[PDB]
């Protein structure tokens, strides 16, 4: 049991590309996205680990 | 060091100097002081912009996480990036090292060569004492004073009226 449960949500991703379909079919167990996330600017950056925050 | 001079033969500096790298004292019935020679010394500055220049352009050129299933792969990432820190911090630290040498050389060199100069120039008309002071077997005023510094000085004028006394 972790957070009461011992059942499990295993989840994956994809990058769609432009005016690519996507198809989803399921008999069930499907968790499936409402939302999807267009890149709406590209470039330089990073992830910075810190217990910080921004001033 | 390497030329000799300073630290050499010149055996010390002088505080008393405040406007160039290296120049002349004199003293005379006319005065006494010192003078900065102020063509070598920013040339000299010159050469140490483009020196240190030369430093940064030459080296003015994110993280990334993995998975327990991926320590190879993460380990040479690792080695990999510390392998160049290692290298470009070797390669700094010993750069900064050699021309500071060459940089101390650099001024015993420039020295040397005036006092060269200014020896090649005076010639037998003067004694050459050896401590970086000549002294002279004529009477030399302000603008025969000048004359050394400014690279002009004149041997046959002063010629065999050095003589005379240079030998009684
Ligand atoms: C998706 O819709 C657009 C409408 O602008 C169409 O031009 C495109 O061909 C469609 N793609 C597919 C794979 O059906
Ligand atoms: C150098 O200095 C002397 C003495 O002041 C002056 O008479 C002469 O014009 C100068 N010559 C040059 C070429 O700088």
């Amino acid at each position: 049991k972790v957070n009461g449960q011992g059942g499990r949500m295993e989840f994956s991703w994809t990058l769609l590309d432009m005016w690519d379909t996507i198809n989803f079919e399921s008999t069930g167990n499907l968790i499936a996205p409402e939302y999807g996330f267009k890149i709406s600017k590209r470039g330089s950056s990073g992830i910075m680990k810190t217990e910080g925050t921004l001033e | 060091g390497l030329f000799g001079a300073i630290a050499g033969f010149i055996e010390g500096g002088w505080q008393g100097m405040v406007d160039g790298w290296y120049g002349y004292h004199h003293s005379n019935d006319q005065g006494s002081g010192y003078a900065a020679d102020k063509e070598s010394t920013q040339k000299a500055f010159d050469g140490i912009t483009n020196k240190v220049n030369s430093v940064i352009e030459k080296m003015n050129t994110v993280g990334k996480e993995f998975s327990n299933l991926e320590r190879r792969l993460e380990n040479l990432n690792k080695k990999m990036e510390d392998g160049f820190l290692d290298v470009w911090t070797y390669n700094a630290e010993l750069l900064v090292l050699m021309e500071n040498e060459r940089t101390l050389d650099f001024h015993d060199s420039n020295v040397k060569n005036l006092y060269d100069k200014v020896r090649m120039q005076l010639r037998d008309n003067v004694k050459e004492l050896g401590n970086g002071c000549f002294e002279f077997y004529h009477k030399c005023d302000d603008e025969c004073m000048n004359s050394v510094k400014n690279g002009t000085y004149d041997y046959p004028k002063y010629e065999e009226e050095s003589k005379l006394n240079r030998n009684e």
